[PDB]
């Protein structure tokens, strides 16, 4: 219908006015977050059975 | 994103012939089974033709069997429907529908209204 | 069952052999 | 006219694509190529939860990382104590066609819903000591596919009527409606700050919604088929989607585009559930081939395989503290892995 | 029949006691012959008697006349000719006895090998069926009991063979040990339990097919009862009857009708099983015929024949072949068929429903892939 | 915390007793998914047998049946249909009176679905009287169709009506026999909306499905 077309056009106009950062910076941020929490990830590094509740 | 664009159609005298084309983008064409459907004025969507991934399995509805032929070019990522010897009740908006999932024999909801993997459609009038 | 029949036949045959060997040794 | 509306829409989409291409200076793969791989990941099954009669669709870990809830087609919500394997509560459902379940962050409430188009909220802390229907939220015209608590009084639900809803539990009214999807909204994920949420539908697109104004902020495309699962990155600036095209994809809120694709040549089955590890380095995805795959989220490498289930893996979730991951399958069993 | 030696010794003692007379006994003295006895008679007195009953045991023809005369011992007068001295030895053919030894041994080693192979295969079959929790179902439980019944039957046969023939070559007839009778009772119970579990397999499959929706789980205990307790009841009744009426030897001989306490029910079970088998076949025939004339698979009976062939060992239908044969009518063929070939039945079962089963093979290969 | 763990053990024991009772109830009940168009006669069949999903309970020969109706759902049946992958049967109602082609396509999609495999379909070719009182243009191959030799027409039936109904039945059965493989079976029936034999037909088909499943478990079939 026509009203759906106006709604889609308005949504596209709203979405096209956002600010986008470079992909390199975002990838660097994601990598930094992954590296800053590696020690706190029990799945990455196997945890000894002393403090493993499922054992 | 998934984009199906249909070209061709228009005004043609009864008994004429024309070749509708549809170009697909945003997905691997060779992995999906394709359909041609149509909507007549004042009527719901109706399945017309069906072609498999490799084109070996081809089916048509009984109304257009023997007059319509369907084909696909995977290299060009497109498909064609050649219609010969048209009739007055063939006037409709023709849509190209993609099967929702790849590597599946079944094809659900291609003729259902508000289907995501369907083109805008092209008008064919006698 | 056939198992019991075979067991009975084997026992009777063994009993006859034991008496026969005994008789042959005595006679 | 409809034609000029369509051409305006397509030129706007072309402009958006051009902007995204301009912002795509480098690839995440060629940035993380220089980091050490996580190596082989060998998770093992520690607990096997038995008691469900039929196939299981949804599970949700509690915030204590000990109690969880599971939903099965026999009409049962079951609360499991994962540490001792004991069953805490067994809630029979009025409708046996449940497709989703949620655990309140406070732990005082549980939620379920499905083909009945009703979101049932059960109170687990009744004075009498038995679980009873605390509330029933109605208004959706399609099946409930996902529900998530914001707090004890607010919930967000995704339905098959191509819309999402934000409900106030106290009044039982649909406070906010999120529209824009053209397909069955299948998966829902809340941001860590609970201010935005991502919805994945059957239109091969994901949408980011703001809770306050109830408007779509961004739309992400790239999947070829229906999106069945969605989950934020632990940072909250990115999310991951699994689709029926046998691929997972990592989308970024700030970059407004896809960064990484996780797929393999020998994988031709759709993804039913995805989740991240505590640090976000590992991406766990449940597949239709009865197996789960753990991918290196930074290098798109298949780190490990969880192959303990005999039927389709329907759901999986990672504890808040990240100690273990629980997978529920259609074989009526839950398995905890670490 | 060791009582022959007992009464021979009794006769020897009696003649030795009677030999205390001080009479001269001219011609015919008084002394007990190694096989017979003869009272003191005057000179010229000769009599006619018959060959001893002991020698009548091995002689084809009895009642021969033997002379008794005045000699020290034998000398063709106390017994004229070596032939009366060897009434049974001469009549019998070493050949028939040698051929009998070959039969009783070939049959023994044949069913020993069959039972050993069946036990070895069924042990691992039961271990596989019981360790994997995925295979746990009522069908498999009824099959585990069938495999335990077969194992118990084989073990009881081995124990009976060791207790009866391996030890006690001649003393078993003289004295009946308590352990011998216990082994015989255990053997009878195990055989009857195996037969009744073959019947339970037929009953379980017929109830699953013919009955619309039986929900067989609620009568699993009934299947266990009919499988185990009824053979125990009949075995106890047979033991009581043997104790009170026929407490002879090791209870390993069939003389009276007490054998029908054991042979009776088992036969009936076999008959019942056969009937059930036929019924099941009919039901199966109702599931291959519904396909129309267009769909034939080149025959509607090729699938039927394979299913019938693989159902034959699961119930023990072959037992109907010689079920009605009397014990004294052609025993050798029945024993050969039901022991040399029958003892492998469990082994065959241990394949056809454990190693060739689709679910078991799938789980085994999945576990092997996970381990590898 | 032995007392705390003891409480958990006793609560788990109570829950498992309740679950055992619920399992006994659940395994004795047969679930059927009723699929059909709005004008196919499904609603009147539901009424004779007596918002998101509708329920019908009916007992036949002391056997419980637990039948479901689609209810208030969109025509997009791609996702929720999987929820019925483990039902005893799918009763597919088709109006024999081009809606027939749409019904055929829907039946093909149901039959060839990877999750709907092993699920049997009971085909109710409804509105037989309307077809009798009422094909060549919509189905050209009907020009060369002959009544099968195995047909069993009801007495007093016009041969043309028998030919048409058996042509429709064979058109539906072609899809089922194309990719049957014995994992699931199709049961066609010529029914009417007000027929009282539909319940018996469903019961007999469920009996046959259960028997075939049991035979498949024993690899006899």
């Amino acid at each position: 219908s026509i009203a759906q077309a106006r709604k889609l056009v308005e949504q596209l106009k709203m979405e096209a006015n956002i600010d986008r950062i470079k992909v390199s910076k975002a990838a660097a941020d994601l990598m930094a977050y992954c590296e800053a929490h590696a020690k706190e990830d029990p799945l990455l590094t196997p945890v000894p059975a002393s403090e493993n509740p499922f054992r | 994103q998934v984009q199906l664009q249909e070209s061709g159609g228009g005004l043609v005298q009864p008994g004429g012939s024309l070749r509708l084309s549809c170009a697909a983008s945003g997905f691997t064409f060779s992995n999906y089974k394709m359909n041609w459907v149509r909507q007549a004025p004042g009527k719901g969507l109706e399945w017309v033709s069906d072609i498999s991934q490799s084109g070996a399995s081809i089916s048509y509805t009984g109304s257009v069997k023997g007059r319509f032929t369907i084909s696909r070019d995977n290299a060009k990522n497109t498909l064609y429907l050649q219609m010969n010897s048209l009739k007055p009740e063939d006037t409709a908006v023709y849509y190209c529908a993609r099967c929702p999932a790849p590597f599946t024999r079944d094809c659900f909801d291609v003729t259902s209204t508000t289907y995501a993997y369907r083109g805008q459609g092209t008008q064919v009038t006698v | 069952h056939s198992d019991g029949i075979f067991t009975d036949s084997y026992s009777r045959y063994r009993k006859q052999m034991a008496v026969k060997k005994y008789l042959a040794a005595v006679l | 006219e409809l034609d000029q509306l369509r051409q305006e829409a397509e030129q706007l989409k072309n402009q958006i694509r051009d902007a995204r291409k301009a912002c795509a200076d480098a690839t995440l793969s060629q940035i993380t190529n220089n980091i050490d791989p996580v190596g082989r990941i060998q998770m093992r099954t520690r607990r096997t939860l038995r008691g469900h009669l039929a196939k299981i669709y949804a599970m949700h870990w509690g915030t204590d990382s000990r109690l969880l809830v599971s939903a099965s087609q026999d009409g049962k919500l079951i609360i499991w104590d994962s540490y001792t394997t004991n069953k805490v509560h067994a809630i029979p459902l009025r409708s046996s066609w449940v497709m989703t379940c949620a655990y309140a962050p406070s732990g005082n409430y549980v939620a379920c819903g499905g083909l009945d188009n009703i979101c049932s909220i059960y109170n687990l802390k009744t004075r009498e000591g038995n679980v009873r229907v605390s509330r029933e939220l109605a208004g959706h015209t399609g099946y409930l596919s996902c529900c998530r608590f914001l707090d004890d009084n607010q919930i967000v639900t995704s339905s098959g009527d191509t819309t999402c809803a934000l409900w106030d539990i106290e009044t039982g009214q649909q406070t906010t409606t999120f529209t824009g999807h053209t397909g069955d909204v299948m998966s829902l994920s809340l941001a860590p700050d609970t201010r935005l949420f991502v919805s994945g539908a059957c239109d091969a697109s994901a949408k980011l919604w703001d809770v306050r104004e109830g408007m779509c902020r961004q739309t992400f495309t790239g999947h070829e088929s229906d999106i069945n699962a969605i989950c934020f990155f632990p940072n909250g600036n990115a999310f991951a989607t699994g689709s029926d095209d046998a691929t997972c994809r990592l989308f970024d809120l700030r970059a407004d585009q896809e960064l990484m694709t996780y797929s393999h040549d020998n994988i031709i089955c759709g993804i039913t559930s995805v989740s991240f590890s505590k640090s976000g380095r590992l991406l766990l995805a449940g597949y239709d081939d009865f197996n789960c795959n753990v991918w290196d989220a930074l290098k798109a490498d298949r780190a490990g395989v969880l192959a303990g289930h005999d039927n389709r893996v329907s759901c999986l979730g990672v504890t808040d503290d990240g100690m273990a991951v629980a997978t529920g399958s259609w074989d009526s069993f839950l398995k905890i892995w670490n | 029949e060791c009582d022959y030696v007992q009464m021979i010794e009794v006769q020897h003692k009696q003649c030795l006691e009677e030999a205390q007379l001080e009479n001269e006994t001219i011609g015919c003295s008084k002394m007990w012959d190694n096989l017979t006895c003869w009272p003191a008679t005057p000179r010229g007195q000769v009599v006619v008697l018959a060959c001893p009953l002991i020698f009548k045991l091995f002689s084809s023809i009895q009642g021969r006349n033997v002379s008794r005369s005045c000699t020290d011992e034998g000398w063709t007068h106390l017994e004229p000719g070596p032939y009366p001295i060897a009434c049974g030895l001469d009549d019998k053919a070493a050949s028939l006895d040698e051929q009998q030894t070959m039969f009783y041994g070939s049959v023994k080693t044949g069913y020993t090998i069959g039972y050993g192979l069946s036990l070895a295969t069924l042990l691992v079959a039961t271990a596989i069926l019981s360790l994997f929790r995925k295979l746990h179902c009522t069908r498999n439980y009824i099959h585990m009991h069938l495999f335990i019944s077969f194992i118990l039957r084989a073990a009881a046969v081995f124990i009976k063979d060791l207790a009866l023939f391996d030890s006690g070559e001649s003393d078993q007839c003289s004295e009946g040990s308590v352990g011998c009778k216990a082994a015989m009772v255990f053997f009878q119970y195990c055989v009857m339990a195996n037969f009744f579990w073959l019947l339970v397999e037929g009953l379980y499959l017929y109830t699953l097919l013919a009955v619309s929706f039986f929900s067989e789980r609620k009568y699993f205990w009934g299947y266990i009862l009919i499988g185990w307790g009824v053979p125990s009841t009949f075995t106890m009744v047979w033991t009581i009857a043997r104790i009170h009426f026929e407490d002879y030897g090791c209870w390993d001989t069939i003389n009276s009708s007490l054998w029908w306490i054991i042979k009776g029910p088992i036969l009936t079970s076999i008959l019942v099983n056969f009937i059930l088998f036929i019924c099941i076949i009919r039901i199966l025939l109702q599931k291959l015929r519904p396909p129309d004339i267009r769909k034939s698979d080149s025959s509607p009976y090729s699938r039927l024949a394979r299913s019938t062939l693989l159902l034959i060992p699961l119930f023990g239908v072959h037992y109907i072949m010689f079920a009605f044969f009397p014990d004294n009518f052609k025993p050798e063929v029945k024993m050969v068929f039901e022991l040399v070939v029958g003892s492998f039945q469990g082994f065959v079962v241990a394949i056809l429903y454990c190693f060739l089963n689709g679910e078991v093979q799938a789980e085994l290969r999945r576990k092997w892939r996970r381990w590898h | 915390q032995r007392n705390e763990e003891k409480a958990q053990r006793e609560a788990n024991k109570k829950i498992e007793k309740q679950l055992q009772k619920d399992k006994q109830v659940y395994r004795a009940t047969h679930r059927l998914l009723l699929l059909g168009a709005g004008e196919s006669g499904k609603n009147t069949i539901v009424k004779q047998m007596r918002s998101g999903i509708f329920e019908t309970k009916f007992q036949v020969d002391k056997v419980n049946f637990h039948m479901f109706d689609v209810g208030a759902q969109r025509d997009e049946r791609r996702k929720w249909i999987q929820c019925f992958n483990d039902v005893t049967a799918i009763i597919f109602v088709v109006a024999s009176s081009n809606r027939l082609q749409a019904a055929l396509k829907l039946f093909d999609s149901i039959w060839n679905n990877k999750w709907l495999r092993d699920t049997s379909v009971i085909l109710f070719l409804n509105k037989q009287d309307l077809l009798a009182e009422k094909i060549e243009d919509y189905f050209p191959e009907f020009a060369r169709y002959t009544t099968p030799e195995d047909a069993t027409p009801e007495p007093g039936e016009d041969p043309r009506v028998t030919r048409a109904k058996y042509f429709i039945r064979d058109e539906f059965l072609r899809i089922s026999t194309a990719s049957g493989d014995g994992r699931h079976y199709c049961y066609p029936h010529f029914t009417c909306s007000v027929d009282t034999e539909n319940i018996r037909r469903v019961f007999n088909d469920c009996r046959d499905i259960i028997q075939r499943m049991h035979l498949r478990q024993y690899e006899l079939l």
